[PDB]
């Protein structure tokens, strides 16, 4: 529904989120580590999606403020933006089934995939920085910049606001590593390669997450936990499963050894095959 | 035209290792080694195995395995 | 009062 | 300049020691096996792989580039 | 004619280009190099295994090995 | 020493039955073959590696190398 | 007595089909190459590996080897 989220302050935007994710998610009793604990989102109706204003940016004074962004429930996918000076709606490409009446919908050429996204940015997903300046830049680029696709310019915007959205979200490093960014030094945000990983792996991880019991060793894919900390610093959201989650393996986890390997992980070195004919000779 | 499209269970491998593979109730024999480690990956991850032939009992031909990912 | 988890 | 790329969303083997992939809608195939465990093992973790031929306009391919994006 | 059956949490590769399994409490050995690439994987994947062979007097060696996941 | 270190997530088999490896921007080229296995295992499992050599000239081969946990 | 026990943290590769792990800080290399690819399982699995010897100098040829978990 009507959502909106501040980046005037630290604590603003860090409750802004911890609301978004308690009216989204519900808590999981297996991973409970009393007031902190992941979440599971709750199963919605197909063509959900709620609606957050982009506010905060602009510290100084009430300006830079008629930004929406709408974003479905299902799979925590971005699916459209708004403008609301000029109270039109631009939809994603591949998100055209999913649509908001009411509005000034337009098309966008462009998709919401990230591998278009970050080749019109035409840089790796990892070392951007993102300043205020910077961000309110976009913001004013995007607002004035209209049309059917999103140039460059609008490619960095649209990369920014879609990184502080998505994973800012899903994970709660970028939440912990980003709320200096809005300190007195405000450092610029860096993305680094872990993150990343991370990010890329978010289905698996959150299909493997539900089946943990407080375990020790994690194991999938790229990414490993070694202890209940970084369990829970990595990721505050996840999949809904019921039966979208089953694709690929009858079982995704593997608790062995006191260690939770990923199915795929195992299986996909485990493959060797008849290896030494080759080197009997001719 | 797919004599069995199901999980495969598991096969036999007697002393001369023959590959008697069985799915669905439907027991097809094959004299492979390098689709060893390729099924036995498919077996422990719940991965479907389909086979056809056109004479889908039991010892009989076979020519085309797969595993349907979707 | 965050802590260093926030 | 690409013969094919993405993943192994479907793939076919047959006995006479060839194996393929639908993929960009057409089943690329290839009578060589000595890269069977890469593009198993790549498809089993859902990384991406691309994979050229002798030219990449119905024949073997023996090159394979594989990413973890 | 089950020799031993279950589940193996380590085996042996001795000096001689011979190898030895531990299920259910007991030792078989075999020198087939194709268990090497796939019976390892078992020891990972909780993969119930079952011996068959003419002798399952204690110290013989094994060589038809069924493999299910149970 | 160490001609480089960190993650891998690029390379490339070649016509001529070789394979090439590219880390920090500098490609690692080997004829070897029995290597590609472990390679794709790390690569696909988050096993950090790296290559050493007494000569490490720009593009240099790669034939001695070590694993890191981080 | 046991002289090598632990957690594999380095593995070496020569093109000698010689390869080296570091356990309990000592360095063993085994040059019967059908084992390289064999400790790869305990390389990712955590199996802590435990060789046996006659003494504890090292630098011999290994091949007796265990895998085993804390």
């Amino acid at each position: 529904r009507e959502f909106t989220i501040d980046f005037s302050t630290q604590q603003s935007y860090v409750s802004s989120l911890n609301s978004i994710r308690t009216e989204i998610s519900t808590p999981l009793e297996h991973i409970s580590q009393g007031t902190t604990s992941v979440s599971v989102i709750n199963h919605t109706p197909p063509g959900s999606y709620f609606a957050v204003d982009i506010r905060g940016l602009d510290v100084y004074q009430a300006r830079f403020d008629h930004l929406r962004l709408i974003i479905e429930q299902n799979n925590l996918y971005v699916a459209g933006f708004v403008n609301t000076a000029t109270n039109t709606f631009y939809r994603f490409s591949d998100f055209t089934h999913i649509s908001v009446p009411g509005v000034t919908t337009v098309s966008m050429t462009t998709d919401s995939s990230y591998t278009t996204l970050q080749r019109v940015a035409a840089l790796e997903r990892s070392g951007m920085q993102i300043s205020r300046h910077s961000l309110v830049s976009s913001y004013l680029a995007l607002m004035e910049f209209s049309g059917n696709t999103m140039t460059r310019d609008a490619s960095r915007a649209v990369l920014r606001f879609v990184t502080v959205t998505a994973e800012a979200l899903r994970f709660r490093q970028i939440q912990r590593e980003f709320r200096q960014a809005l300190s007195e030094t405000a450092p610029v945000y860096t993305m680094t390669p872990g993150d990343v990983d991370l990010t890329l792996n978010w289905g698996r991880i959150s299909n493997v997450l539900p089946e943990y019991r407080g375990e020790d060793g994690v194991r999938v894919g790229r990414i490993s936990f070694n202890n209940i900390s970084a369990i829970l610093g990595t990721v505050a959201v996840i999949l809904n499963c019921h039966p979208e989650c089953q694709i690929t393996g009858d079982r995704p986890v593997i608790k062995i050894n006191n260690t939770l390997w990923e199915s795929n992980t195992a299986a996909a070195f485990l493959n060797r095959k008849s290896q030494f004919l080759y080197t009997t000779g001719k | 035209a797919d004599c069995a499209k199901g999980k495969i269970e598991f096969s036999k491998y007697n002393e001369d290792d023959t590959f008697t593979v069985k799915v669905d109730g439907k027991e097809y024999w094959t004299s492979r080694w390098n689709l060893q480690p390729l099924l036995q990956s498919a077996q422990l991850t719940g991965m479907t195995v389909t086979i056809k032939s056109s004479t889908c009992e039991s010892g009989s031909g076979f020519a085309e395995v797969q595993f349907n990912n979707d | 009062g965050f802590g260093l988890f926030d």
